[PDB]
């Protein structure tokens, strides 16, 4: 039982290595503030008129 | 250079800290814009900078 759980941590190792992927949602999070942000910056170019 | 200033270049008129600048110019270009449109840098009209 040690054994799997040693095991299966080590796994862990290697997916959180190999990609982003499972991140994807704090990724997803950060990265609509970001646009959200360089959004409401873009914004200050506009001639309204 | 570096004091905040009611600056003027040709009409160009706002406030700022000035500093020397490592970007490169094109002769027919004499003003820098930011990603939100405002006027990032310039080239000095009597001392070509
Ligand atoms: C239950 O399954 C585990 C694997 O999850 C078996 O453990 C393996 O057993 C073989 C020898 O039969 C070893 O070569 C492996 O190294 C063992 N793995 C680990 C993680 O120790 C276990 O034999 C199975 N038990 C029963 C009662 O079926």
């Amino acid at each position: 039982i040690a054994n799997q759980f040693n095991s299966a941590i080590g796994k862990i190792q290697d997916s959180l290595s190999s990609t982003a992927s499972a991140l994807g949602k704090l990724q997803d999070v950060v990265n609509q503030n970001a646009q959200a942000l360089n959004t409401l910056v873009k914004q200050l170019s506009s001639n309204f008129g | 250079k570096n004091k905040c200033v009611n600056f003027n270049f040709n009409g160009l008129t706002g406030t700022g800290v000035l500093t020397e600048s490592n970007k490169k110019f094109l002769p027919f270009q004499q003003f820098g814009r930011d990603i939100a449109d405002t006027t990032d840098a310039v080239r000095d009209p009597q001392t070509l900078e």
